């Protein structure tokens, strides 16, 4: 079915800084990917973003009860909803699972691939580092970057090109759920 | 750590499919959506619905307004349609693979629009629907979409798996392959 | 507690 499609999107956005001390509410309206009109609480009224949005900006801005509702959204909507879910969103902290293992596909000569798999953590901010018998490894380090699993957990895979011999490699993970670096050592 | 947090109430309506969506998004993860057909709030994690509540009726009214607004935006644009943007597909597991230890294949479908996609899991070329699940379309800051499909499975060197993705923006159906060694 | 909805405005 190759019928032409037409998509409308609306994003009501609440941006928070330092908890609920600073809040920005945005009321954004889209035709396909094109944002055409926007209410920014820092501006105080609707403003067209493209030519397609001139009618809406004028029409909604001429309704005082409408602007007065959107101008209180930072309190009645953003700050309220932040408090509703704060305990299981802002304060959600799940430990990373750190596993170290040689890659099941060893693709290069002389060097082998060592994998530090970090799984199931939340929130997404994480720092993964490789050490070789006490020396930080910045060469031969490959990482997937942060991967969102879509279920409120994240994972990342950080691979090291090792010189396989006897030597001790440490994966060190730092994450907001931890009060100390998490280290896993691999001796070949 | 993270000084900024964003809660997004994201909505869309798509013609002529008459498909709508309403969901809450925190820092890129879904808190809940409203099932259009069932008029029910569906929490992404069931625990969320034990701590918070939401009246689905208001969300459905929003969707109807978005439908009305859409028909006006469509005429206003002289019936300009959406450009198909094909997805990029990645297949991975939720944890490191181990023989006969339950795992989950994740099919990550990213950066696409319109929000309509046909996904099918294949085990050895045969479709598999046992225990599959999926998310709604998640919003992106380029205002494309993202989607996850999941397949619980028992890893073995015997089996190979594919995520078959069909989208209007693609030329051939997209097949992302996964084996034990991937 | 209850989540609040923000209204999508009809044009
Ligand atoms: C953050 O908010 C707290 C509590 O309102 C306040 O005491 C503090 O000064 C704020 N800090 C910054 C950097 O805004
Ligand atoms: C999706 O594709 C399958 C074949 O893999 C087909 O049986 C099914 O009808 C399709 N559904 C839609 C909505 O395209």
């Amino acid at each position: 079915d190759t019928r032409p499609r037409f998509l409308e999107q609306v994003k009501h956005e609440c941006h928070f800084f330092n908890g609920t001390e600073r809040v920005r509410f945005l009321d954004r309206y889209f035709y396909h990917q094109e944002e055409y009109v926007r209410f920014d609480s820092d501006v105080g009224e609707y403003r067209a973003v493209t030519e397609l949005g001139r009618p809406d900006a004028e029409y909604w801005n001429s309704q005082k009860d409408l602007l007065e509702q959107k101008r209180a959204a930072v309190d009645t909507y953003c700050r309220h909803n932040y408090g509703v879910g704060e305990s299981f969103t802002v304060q959600r902290r799940v430990y990373p699972e750190v596993t170290v293992y040689p890659a099941k596909t060893q693709p290069l000569q002389h060097h082998n691939l060592l994998v530090c798999s970090v799984n199931g953590f939340y929130p997404g901010s994480i720092e993964v580092r490789w050490f070789r018998n006490g020396q930080e490894e910045k060469t031969g380090v490959v990482s997937t970057g942060l991967i969102q699993n879509g279920d409120w957990t994240f994972q990342t895979l950080v691979m090291l090109e090792t010189v396989p011999r006897s030597e001790v490699y440490t994966c060190q993970v730092e994450h907001p759920s931890l009060t100390s670096p998490l280290t896993v050592e691999w001796r070949a | 750590i993270k000084e900024e947090h964003v809660i997004i109430q994201a909505e869309f309506y798509l013609n002529p499919d008459q498909s709508g969506e309403f969901m809450f998004d925190f820092d890129g993860d879904e808190i809940f959506h409203v099932d259009m057909a069932k008029k029910e709030t569906v929490w992404r994690l069931e625990e969320f619905g034990r701590f918070a509540s939401f009246e689905a009726q208001g969300a459905l009214a929003n969707i109807a307004v978005d439908k009305a607004n859409l028909e006006i935006m469509t005429k206003r644009s002289n019936y300009t349609p959406i450009t198909n943007v094909p997805p990029e597909v990645t297949v991975l597991t939720n944890s490191p693979v181990e023989l006969r230890e339950p795992n989950v294949l994740i099919c990550f479908i990213d950066k696409f629009t319109p929000p309509v996609v046909n996904v099918t899991w294949l085990r050895n070329g045969k479709p598999v629907t046992t225990g599959v699940s999926e998310t709604v379309f998640l919003p992106r800051e380029d205002h494309l979409f993202r989607k996850f499909h999941y397949l619980p499975f028992l890893p073995s060197t015997e089996d190979v798996y594919d995520c078959r993705v069909e989208h209007w923006g693609l030329d051939e159906p997209l097949l992302k392959h996964w084996e034990f060694d991937t | 507690d209850r989540y609040r909805l923000n209204y999508s405005l009809p044009t």
